[PDB]
């Protein structure tokens, strides 16, 4: 279903959102910058 | 060196030897004012008139005019205004060239080097203005340092113009092998060599320049006392205006011939822009080159007349002012003729 | 930090090598070949030489050449033509006697118009070659040329027909300032053809060298 | 998708900046790839050589001369030992990376295609899938150097293709407004995707692997999934008409990159479908952009002969 696929995609996006350096600011020392 | 700016108020070449007489009242120190002339002798006739045998008698008993002062005061503000406009223009030009869409361009690198040499001229002028305004100097070395910067900037500017003309000559007429002869690294190396050549040629001009009380006088060891002035004058003339004219005359003639042969004269705006910049260069430097050559002939008694000497001194002062105006007018001509340069001005507007 | 220094020096050395190689490549003139299926005559008659494209190294008057034929590419022309920017000149080989064969001249006109209207080769000129001129005379004695060029309004003389064909190609050059088309009737002798190629390349180089100034 | 994603919080404006500048190329760059090491990337240009870029230290580690100067694409193997490049010579060249004696040498010169090679991808460490300009995509093997499987289902000039996270699924787009998925195991088309009106130049899979984003030449980005198959998500700006060259995804897929040819790149939201950032650091057309697997840094090459890394 289109709605089910969209919900699954949103769930996947939010699950790894915290693990995406681009999405949220990260310390300069932590990343190679 | 840089003969225009001086505290020259009395000059004496017509008459040096005088019979020892009681008319002597004092001896003015013309050496301090300008060591181009030696110690002058003053009589008792209530007027400024003018050796070993007279020196002893003077101890036992014991002209340029003020026109230069008024001109200098007006001359002072002249360098002030041309500094602002010329420095702003040169900085904008340097920034534009540095922020170039197409890098590794020989012409752009040479043009940037010419801008830097012009910036040296601009940077060295304020020191002379400060010297004139106050008659104070700076540690007895700022005068000499400023003279060295003046000669370095001028000689680099003339050299950079000539090589650009040679570069255009190659790239236009001898394109069959100019691409193989010159590349970005080769252009950088040639620019460094031109800088080194400017250092070498300008060294003797400023090699012996001991900052005087209020000017840049010269040590002139006994052997070179006469060679240093004449050597400086001939060098700045032959390698300053004469030979560059021939090299540019040879080059631009060949580019024009190639363009006419290829029917590219219609698309010859780029060569014309440099040609207008080149021709004005000679026009502004021609009065300086003729006068500096005439004073060279003065050593041979070419213009013994005192009034003629003052006229030549005035001519030399004004043409150096003309050259100062030209170095800030060069970016002005660039904006007037340049097309993408105008866009950069609007881009930063 | 010894390994860091070793990596830095190795990178600097290979970067210098890359810069030298790039300068050498820029020192070599590049050309592009195009046509309506008939091309490569100049390369064949050159008498000397050194796959989607064929690179034929060629040196004349101590100047290296690089011709990349693209007649073997059956994909969309515009998609692989934009990668050919920077080529000094474009060699256009077209058969003179293609008017009778069928529509070929119309296809050549369309290809030339597309090349001149691809907003990608504005600063690069196009070199025009008219092939099969030796066959053109006996092809034109019979054909009045009216079939391919309606309202030709001219005689059957070879001079007038060649002039009118060159006029056709001149009309296609919508931009007459940025690009200067050079046309030469290919002949049996390779010396004349190579001389014309050298002249066109020299003119292109001269034109390009007038746009490298920092004021433009 | 917009109605469903109406209640979510947009990421908002992001102050993307150039962490470092790479200026080792004197010619335009067409494609690049990000390695598994998250520190090495490959770029190609008309200089006639291929180099490997170390973004962490801003240095080049390898300099591989290319027989075919007109290279149009390049790829970096997941194992990091093989690097592949395309070109107009219809031959895909595989080069070793210090495999033996530390030097770099050509491992094989894959051949057999007629149309220009537009994109190549290292499916595994042994098999390489390449897309050519003759409407056919061929899966080659380095050991044998022959077409293990040939796909001729398309009817137009295929331009680019990408690899699924599982390394068992890939899709490609062509000039025709019809892109259909191909399965390595099945060997035949399974899903067909439509809805475009111009050529397709950018193809990349969503990291989840259940969808992919593409950018046509009409300034439109469309999302296609394996469930809806009706282009549930469509992205547009209604401000420019220029085409799209390269498109990629973030590590989580929330943030999307578009290689618009208007002298700058556009960063959009996969679900929000709204402007998020502008990368105007390029002075020429941009055709390269990719996100590292860990997402620490993002590279972007352009026709300006310079490559810049965004943190
Ligand atoms: C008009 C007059 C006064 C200007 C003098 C012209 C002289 C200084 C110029 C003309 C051509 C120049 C040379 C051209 C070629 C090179 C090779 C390069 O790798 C080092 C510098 C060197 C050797 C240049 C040094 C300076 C040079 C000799
Ligand atoms: C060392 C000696 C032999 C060099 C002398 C070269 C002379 C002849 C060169 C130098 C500059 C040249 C001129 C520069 C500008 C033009 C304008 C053009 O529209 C017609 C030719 C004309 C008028 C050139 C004629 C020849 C010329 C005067």
């Amino acid at each position: 279903k289109v709605s089910k696929a969209a919900a699954d995609l949103m769930a996947y996006c939010e699950a790894h959102a915290k693990e995406d350096p681009l999405l949220t600011p990260v310390p300069a020392s932590e990343n190679p910058f | 060196q840089h003969h225009g700016v001086t505290k020259c108020n009395i000059t004496c070449s017509k008459m040096t030897s005088k019979i020892p007489v009681a008319l002597l009242i004092h001896y003015q120190q013309n050496q301090a004012s300008c060591c181009k002339r030696a110690i002058i002798l003053e009589t008792r006739q209530h007027r400024l008139f003018c050796e070993q045998w007279v020196k002893d008698a003077m101890q036992h008993l014991d002209y340029i005019g003020d026109i230069v002062v008024f001109g200098t005061v007006f001359l002072s503000i002249f360098y002030s205004v041309i500094f602002a406009i010329g420095l702003v223009g040169n900085l904008l030009v340097v920034f534009a060239l540095t922020n170039s869409k197409k890098p590794k361009s020989v012409t752009d690198i040479y043009l940037l080097n010419l801008a830097l040499s012009d910036l040296l001229f601009v940077a060295t002028l304020p020191f002379w203005t400060h010297y004139l305004i106050n008659e104070k100097g700076l540690h007895n070395a700022m005068c000499k340092f400023t003279t060295a910067f003046f000669f370095i900037g001028f000689f680099g500017s003339i050299f950079f113009l000539t090589v650009i003309s040679i570069d255009r000559y190659l790239a236009i007429v001898l394109a069959a092998n100019s691409m193989n002869n010159r590349t970005v690294q080769h252009g950088v190396t040639i620019s460094l060599g031109v800088w080194a050549a400017a250092i070498l040629v300008a060294a003797p001009q400023f090699m012996f320049t001991k900052q005087k009380e209020n000017e840049c006088c010269g040590d002139y060891p006994e052997v070179l006392q006469e060679i240093w002035p004449v050597l400086r004058n001939v060098e700045t003339n032959f390698l300053g205006f004469l030979l560059p004219l021939l090299i540019m005359s040879y080059c631009y003639f060949r580019i024009i011939q190639t363009l006419f042969s290829s029917k590219n004269h219609k698309k010859a705006k780029a060569i014309k822009l440099i040609l207008l910049v080149v021709i004005v260069f000679f026009l502004f430097w021609t009065p300086y080159n003729v006068v500096i050559f005439l004073e060279t002939l003065k050593l041979y008694d070419f213009f013994p007349s005192c009034d003629m000497r003052k006229d030549l001194r005035l001519a030399l002062s004004v043409t150096e002012t003309v050259a100062f105006s030209h170095c800030c007018l060069n970016p002005l001509i660039y904006a007037f003729a340049g097309e993408k340069f105008r866009r950069y001005l609007y881009h930063l507007y | 930090s010894a390994e860091d220094k070793a990596a830095v020096e190795r990178s600097k050395m290979i970067d210098r090598n890359l810069r030298e190689d790039g300068e050498k490549a820029a020192r070599e003139v590049k050309l592009l070949l195009l046509g309506a299926g008939e091309s490569g005559k100049c390369t064949i008659v050159k008498q000397m030489k050194i796959t989607g494209i064929v690179e034929t190294h060629f040196t004349f008057k101590d100047l290296h050449f690089k011709m990349f034929d693209v007649t073997a590419q059956r994909s969309e022309r515009k998609k692989w033509i934009h990668c050919f920017e920077g080529v000094t000149a474009i060699i256009f080989c077209v058969a003179l006697s293609d008017y009778d064969l069928v529509n070929r001249m119309h296809a050549s006109m369309k290809l030339f118009d597309s090349i001149c209207n691809n907003k990608w080769f504005t600063d690069t000129s196009i070199i025009l070659f008219l092939n099969k001129k030796d066959l053109f005379e006996e092809k034109i004695k019979k054909s009045p040329l009216t079939i391919c060029y309606p309202e030709y309004a001219g005689s059957n003389t070879y001079e007038e027909a060649a002039a009118y064909i060159q006029c056709q190609f001149e009309d296609l050059n919508k931009r007459k300032d940025t690009k200067e088309i050079y046309t030469h009737f290919t002949c049996s002798t390779d010396t004349k053809n190579v001389q014309f190629v050298f002249d066109a390349v020299t003119d292109v180089i001269i034109k390009n060298n007038l746009k490298d100034c920092g004021l433009f | 998708l917009s109605q469903i994603t109406n209640n979510i919080d947009p990421v908002g404006r992001i102050q993307m900046r150039t962490r470092r500048t790479l200026r080792g190329h004197l010619a335009k760059i067409y494609a690049m790839h990000w390695g598994t090491d998250s520190r090495l990337l490959v770029s190609a240009s008309q200089d006639g050589k291929l180099i490997i870029w170390d973004s962490y230290t801003t240095n080049k580690v390898h300099a591989i001369p290319l027989r075919s100067s007109w290279v149009m694409t390049c790829a970096y193997a997941p194992s990091g030992n093989y690097v592949a490049c395309g070109g107009l010579d219809n031959i895909c060249s595989i080069y070793n990376l210090k495999t033996r004696e530390g030097n770099v040498r050509v491992s094989r010169e894959l051949a057999g295609h007629t149309g220009y090679l537009s994109c190549c991808r290292f499916l595994d460490d042994n098999q390489i899938v390449t897309s050519s300009g003759d409407t056919t995509c061929a899966l080659w093997d380095i050991e044998t150097g022959q077409q293990t499987t040939t796909f001729t289902g398309h009817t137009g000039d295929v331009m680019s293709l990408s690899l699924a996270p599982d390394t068992r699924l890939f899709v490609s787009g062509a000039c025709d407004a019809s892109a259909k998925l191909w399965d390595v195991r099945e060997g035949m088309c399974r899903q067909t995707f439509t809805g475009h009106e111009s050529d397709i130049n950018a193809i990349c899979f969503f990291p989840n692997g259940n969808a992919f984003a593409t950018g046509s030449d009409d300034a439109t980005c469309r999302l296609f999934d394996l469930r809806a198959d009706q282009e549930l998500m469509t992205y547009s700006h209604d401000n420019i008409i220029c085409g799209i060259t390269s498109v990629s995804f973030s590590k989580s897929g929330r943030l999307l990159l578009a290689g618009y040819d208007d002298f700058n790149c556009n960063v959009w939201d996969a679900l929000k479908a709204d402007r998020a950032g502008v990368l105007a650091g390029h002075d020429n057309r941009v055709s390269c952009l990719g996100v590292t697997d860990d997402g620490m840094a993002v590279a972007t090459g352009s026709w300006d002969s310079f490559l810049k890394i965004w943190n």
